[PDB]
């Protein structure tokens, strides 16, 4: 069965480096080409770096976006390739694949890669308030890293509930989050946002005052 | 056997 | 370098009935040797893609069977006979021909269910914030299907573009509906210079648009 492996991704600051490490199994090594493809919401799929095979003296090949800045080698060895990239920028902020795509098609499980600015910072939590159905949400504001969680009334409501994937501005998150409640609940019994921020330490509970 | 590319 | 165009950017389907997608490539994918190198991917969400067809037509060990690739120099097909849950997911066409290998911005299979009009809510900044500075309008489109909406903000009666930022739910898991928020950033300044505040949705459910606004001063 053919395995690869892929490590190395993490957080870095703009002009910073990183190394990706791909162990590969279950094929001979030394005979295939390897590449690198990236993915991200805004360029979709992406060919980043081929590497030849002993035959082809281990001839190497980089995209436009990434030519002087990224080096792809191979360990034939260790059934190992690797991708070194210098002065990284937040457009190679993405998820990298090692895979064998040379008489055969091979995907790894990935590594993310996230180029950022960004220092830890909890977030602000600020309450939205305003037929048969009434919406009440949390807005979630200027937070890093990702993830924060939100519940309702301590996850007491999870049936009406709409956490929206979150959005960057200057290098902050912000998300809202939805609920929906009869209007015999809503303004007569307490709903409350339960936001956590792990990375900060972060418990904000944010009672809704109509 | 099954290639993605033109260039194996 | 070769341009892999995919339509529809999204398809609907129904489990049960047959699925059609369509690439088209910015030149002919024929090679020298008589072969024609575009392949097709799938993607489940959180998961690596993984090559279901080579060579136009050519099906990788396991794959289902209902999978057929056709095709010939620009113009290719990924059909399914008769769609299966495990099928929901993003399909790309991916060249092989040209150096660069190119990949299409994908074709997503979403699950069909009955039109539904978007419960629109629309938010004033909060108290909390204003203290802090800061001033965000929050829009809610909820639970609509189909996918494709039109938000416009308005304040006092005009158009506004700057500030405004939108994020889509995945199709709800129990309802197969999507949710949107838009999100009006302002300064507490700049949000004291106006009054109306309206957020108005377009949906196909009706030609008329879902009209939710405040005033500052309620």
């Amino acid at each position: 069965e053919v395995k690869l492996e892929e490590s190395g991704g993490g957080l870095v600051q703009p002009g910073g480096s990183m190394k990706l490490s791909c162990a590969a199994s279950g094929f001979t090594f030394s005979d295939a080409y390897m590449d690198w493809v990236r993915q991200s919401p805004e360029k979709g799929l992406e060919w980043v770096a081929e590497i030849r095979n002993k035959a082809n003296n281990h001839a190497t090949f980089y995209a436009e976006s990434v030519k002087g800045r990224f080096t792809i080698s191979r360990d034939d060895s260790k059934s190992s390739v690797y991708l070194q990239m210098n002065s990284l920028r937040a457009e190679d902020t993405g998820i990298y694949y090692c895979t064998l795509q040379y008489g055969t098609s091979s995907w790894g499980q990935g590594t993310t890669l996230t180029v950022s600015s960004a220092k830890t910072t909890p977030p602000s939590v600020y309450p939205l308030a305003p037929n048969s159905m009434v919406t009440l949400g949390c807005l979630v504001k200027g937070y890093f890293p990702e993830p924060v969680t939100v519940t309702w009334n301590s996850g007491s409501l999870s049936s009406g509930v709409h956490t929206f994937p979150a959005v960057l501005q200057s290098d902050l998150y912000t998300l809202s989050s939805s609920v929906t409640v009869p209007s015999s609940t809503w303004p007569s019994e307490t709903v409350t946002c339960n936001v956590a921020h792990p990375a900060s330490s972060t418990k904000v509970d944010k009672k809704i005052v109509p | 056997g099954a290639p993605t590319y033109s260039w194996g | 370098d070769v341009v892999m165009t995919q339509t529809p950017l999204t398809l609907s389907v129904t489990i049960g009935q047959p699925a059609s997608i369509s690439c088209k490539s910015s030149q002919s994918l024929l090679y020298s040797n008589g072969k024609t190198f575009l392949n097709w991917l799938f993607q489940r969400p959180g998961q690596s893609p993984k090559r279901l067809i080579y060579l136009v037509s050519k099906l990788d060990s396991g794959v289902p069977d209902r999978f057929t690739g056709s095709g010939s120099g620009t113009a290719f097909t990924l059909k399914i006979s008769r769609v299966e849950a495990e099928d929901l997911g993003v399909y790309y066409c991916v060249q092989g021909t040209h150096f660069p290998l190119t990949f299409g911005a994908g074709t997503k299979l979403e699950l069909k269910r009955a039109d539904a009009a978007p419960t629109v809510s629309i938010f004033p900044p909060s108290s909390e914030q204003l203290t802090s500075g800061g001033a965000s309008v929050v829009c809610f489109l909820n639970n609509f299907y189909p996918k494709d909406i039109n938000v416009k903000w308005k304040i006092d009666g005009s158009e506004r573009q700057n500030g405004v930022l939108n994020s889509w739910t995945d199709q709800d898991s129990k309802d197969s509906t999507y949710s949107m928020s838009s999100t009006l950033t302002l300064t507490k300044d700049e949000y004291e210079r106006h009054n109306s505040y309206t957020c108005e949705a377009t949906h196909k459910t009706s030609t008329s648009p879902i009209v939710k606004s405040f005033n500052r001063n309620e």
